[PDB]
RNA sequence: GGGGUUGAUGGGGUGGGGAUGUAAGCUCCAAGGUUGUAAGACCGAGGAGUUUAGUCCGCCACUCCCAAUCAGGCUCCCCC
RNA sequence: GCGUCUGAGGGGUAACCCAGGCUAGGGAACUCGGCAAAUUAGCCCCGUAACUUCGGGAGAAGGGGUGCCUAUCGUGGUUUAA
RNA sequence: GGUGCAGAUCCCGGCGGUAGUAACAGCGAAGGGGGGUGAGAAUCCCCCUCGCCGGAAGGGCAAGGGUUUCCCGGCAACGUUC
RNA sequence: AGCAAACUAAGUACCGUGAGGGAAAGCUGAAAAGAACCCCGGAAGGGGGAGUGCAAAGAGCCUGAAACCGGGUGGUUAUAC
């Protein structure tokens, strides 16, 4: 049985940064699906607007380095 | 009217393409040049480099005794583990193919590491001997003498790698007979740089250069950017004409890799073969390339390749001068390499 | 310009309508005539030797 | 570092949305707040899941919320 | 080219070494002024301390906390 | 009012092309040609040649000040208003 | 006897290759998350947020088109994707 | 081809501000007997199976060539026209 954490992970926007300017933001949140399905076993990615929002208070190009994350991942 | 001009770019290395094993090999050596046995090379990684202070060796320098100022580059240099003995004798065909090779590692050397990447001989035919003495039954007739050597990078934890390379070298010396002990007793055990070379060396360079993609011709055989007008009209990084005609659209400048070459590398005379890893670690950590824990190889000059590269070394094959021992420093930097 | 654009200023009336005999939006009101159903100046019908090829 | 458990939880009622807040604390020990809102979201396969919301408790005005909790919700608050 | 639980490959964390140039708030001073009987408290562009700070670092080491799994395919049994 | 000037997603993003930004040092040697590109530029005050059709040339030329704040003061308008 | 064809840069109809190639960039817009509908959703709908325009992409008015207006139901093409 | 015109409208759609120019397009068998009915898909004279009928080349319906492309039959290839 996969363990139904309630678990705090935190994520290193590195790569998603230093290549296209136009694309980071939606990169970013497609970023955000990668970890949460290889370190839990994602099989579909349920995000909140607000830990989405806080990406971007930016717009386009502008991401902060890091943010920490919380997950109810139910079954 | 057509004025006077060096054809531009290389034509001497054509064809330009890319090595096929990460670790190249010398394809000659220079002579043994009056003496026992022992290597004429080794082996190692491109850890860093900077600037050292010394008293001038050349006795001909118009720099002599006194500090000047060079670059240096650092080569860590981990203990060899050797593998086998092969054999090469003018066969049929009057060529110079592998006659036999000679391994032993069951009698020791329970290491998993060479398993990494081969796998290699059970103890259920460990029978080298009749092996072994088809060399006896075939000595006198024997032209070259080798070696089967490994890297130990698992001892270098810079280089985050498990597997290791096997190599060779071929080694000259004094007589035959006697080269074949002397390679023998160097077999299942571990050996020094310093067991083949010291301070005050010349040395040759075989390795592979900093790779970059495929690149522009501008940037590959230094072609001229076209003169004004050309910076806004119709095209700038393009040679104009490509050949009078198609009697041989010839060797000309094209687009195409650089980098990542089986290159060469003349007169390179070592600095400092040192042991404490304190002496020369700069600040911070050592730029991408972590803390030097072993034996480093102290190098003035450049050095080609990308850092984390293996490196083989080699005896001078046209010395431009005879080296003695120990060119004295004084200075060296552990200032950051950032900053 | 001759080119497109003199085209362009084609959206004012059609220099020639509905004539109310042969059907024809051709009555250059312009020309106070029809040049197709031949009112206007003759009160015959305009026909010709030559309505067609012979 | 892993979560342990939670302690508190209120409910506050802004900009006519609703909004749920979590504190927690690590095996480490530190402090994190918890920003979530959202009560309904597509069950995989295949319902619909409604998030509990009865032990949670009703804030009302800004000051009630915790000190150290308040000081840093200003940076969020804004685009929510 | 590496790594893949027999692990330091990448994130986290801690230190290491760097770039900018000293975070907010608090206090003190402030060219004058607002008051206020006075006492006092109030505004103020700014200076100082609070502080080689705070933010950040496609660099390094240590640390198994998380992640290298599940899965699919191709194929050899020639030799006894 | 719009995310319809109506195709989109991946990526450490090679060359190259078109749009740009910036380049030490020299500063027209490039070049048919300083083409391009650059430099100046708002405003107030001071100050302004030869020549001439006496009207200009003429923002000729050139020089100086320009922020923020704490105060002020002057002038004028305006409200039934010398 | 309109009479036997390979062409006449013949005519007409069908289909080749270059080939799933060019293009679906360039004139300063840009979307993201959650839910719904429906077989089918980057493209449609609901919510929130965000960016852009903002002497015009806003507002109101012609000649012209002639139902291009609205309601209801649909998607084979028609829409540069769906 | 036969006058452009044999067809749901032909001087018709349409190209032109205009005098004007000017198209394309026939065949289900005799009788629709147009596949009831059962399974897939949402649907499509779509699939499958059954049935009508001498015959289904059954709506895109007489016969049905090549240029074409696909499966197969028979040979046959990576030292070479």
């Amino acid at each position: 049985k996969p363990e139904k954490e309630n678990f705090e992970m935190v994520i290193n926007f590195r790569r998603v940064i230093m290549g296209r300017k136009t694309t980071r933001t939606k990169r970013a949140i497609k970023y955000v699906r990668y970890m949460v399905k290889r370190h839990f076993g994602a099989e579909k990615v349920i995000i909140d607007p607000l830990l989405a929002k806080a990406i971007t208070m930016n717009g386009r190009d502008k991401i902060v380095r890091r943010v920490r994350i919380a997950v109810k991942r139910i079954g | 009217r057509k004025l006077s001009s060096p054809r531009r770019g290389s034509a001497g290395l054509r064809p330009r393409k890319r090595a096929d094993e990460i670790l190249p090999t010398p394809k000659n050596w220079p002579l043994v040049n009056l003496k026992e046995p022992k290597l004429l090379g080794f082996i190692g990684y491109k850890a860093g480099m900077t600037h050292v202070y010394m008293i001038d060796d050349k006795p001909t320098s118009p720099n002599y005794g006194k500090e000047v100022y060079t670059p240096v580059t650092i080569v860590e240099s981990p203990p060899i583990l050797g593998l086998a003995l092969r054999a090469y004798h003018i066969d049929s065909k009057g060529e110079l193919s592998v006659l036999v090779d000679y391994w032993a590692n069951f009698e020791e050397g329970s290491l998993k590491y060479l398993k990494r990447k081969i796998t290699s001989l059970k103890v259920d035919s460990s029978k080298m001997k009749e092996k072994l003495d088809l060399i006896q039954k075939n000595l006198n007739n024997i032209t070259y003498m080798r070696l089967l050597v490994s890297t130990q990078p698992w001892l270098v934890p810079s280089l985050g790698k498990k597997r290791p390379e096997i190599v060779e070298i071929q080694i000259g010396g004094g007589s035959i007979q006697d080269q074949l002990n002397y390679g023998l007793s160097l077999l299942g055990k571990q050996i020094p740089v310093r067991d083949v070379f010291r301070e005050g060396q010349l040395t040759d360079i075989i390795g592979v250069t900093k790779g970059k993609g495929f690149q522009g011709v501008i940037k590959r055989y230094s072609v001229v950017e076209f003169p004004r007008w050309h910076k806004h009209r119709k095209g700038s990084r393009k040679i104009g004409a490509r050949g009078p005609s198609i009697s041989t659209p010839s060797y000309v400048p094209q687009p195409g890799q650089l980098g990542f070459h089986r290159r060469t590398e003349y007169n390179k005379r070592i600095i400092k073969i040192g042991d404490n890893v304190n002496e020369i670690n700069p600040a911070g950590g050592i730029v991408n390339y972590g803390l030097v824990k072993n034996t480093y190889l102290v190098i003035e000059g450049s050095v080609l390749g990308s850092r984390k590269r293996p490196l083989f070394l080699r005896y001078p094959i046209r010395p431009s001068w005879s080296p003695e021992s120990a060119p004295k420093i004084t200075y060296v930097n552990l200032a950051s390499q950032q900053g | 310009m001759k080119g497109t654009p003199s085209f362009g200023k084609m959206n004012k009336t059609p220099t020639h309508v509905r004539c109310r005999r042969c059907g024809r939006n051709s009555f250059n009101a312009r020309k106070g005539y029809c040049a197709a159903c031949g009112f206007g100046r003759s009160k015959k019908i305009r026909r010709y030797s030559w309505q067609n090829k012979k | 570092m892993k979560i342990s458990n939670v302690e508190s939880k209120y409910s506050m009622k802004v900009r006519g949305q609703e909004l749920l807040i979590e504190e927690a604390r690590n095996e480490k020990g530190e402090k994190i707040i918890i920003f979530q809102s959202l009560t309904s979201a597509k069950l995989l396969n295949n319902e619909e899941w409604k998030e509990n919301t009865t032990d949670a408790k009703n804030v009302e005005k800004r000051e009630d919320l915790p000190q150290d909790v308040r000081k840093i919700t200003g940076k969020i608050l804004s685009l929510i």
